[PDB]
């Protein structure tokens, strides 16, 4: 049981953090090439 | 008795691996997220501004 008790405990944890470190770079990804966009979109109409 | 003292040995052995492979889930964790955080207050503030022009 303690193994058992232990491992689920610590299983579960391990998950949180997988869920806080995980599918979040995509979204990292895109903000940033929407960012890529707006800053050369800047730059054209500020040389015009 | 040596059923039960491999079972211990495996207890040992599983969670020496879970904390390490949690150990560095957590290294890696809160390093992306915060260039992610900033860059969704400069696209606010850049929308902020695009708005009040």
């Amino acid at each position: 049981e303690s193994y058992d008790a232990l491992m689920k405990d610590q299983h579960q944890k391990k998950q949180e953090i997988e869920e806080e470190l995980a599918k979040i770079i995509e979204e990292v990804d895109t903000l940033k090439q929407l960012f890529k966009e707006i800053d050369e979109e800047k730059q054209r109409e500020r040389e015009l | 008795k040596q059923k039960s003292d491999e079972w211990a040995k495996k207890v040992e052995t599983c969670r020496e691996q879970l904390q390490e492979e949690i150990d560095r889930l957590t290294v890696e964790k809160e390093k992306k997220q915060e260039e992610l955080r900033e860059l969704r207050e400069r696209d606010q503030k850049e929308q902020e501004e695009k708005d009040r022009r």
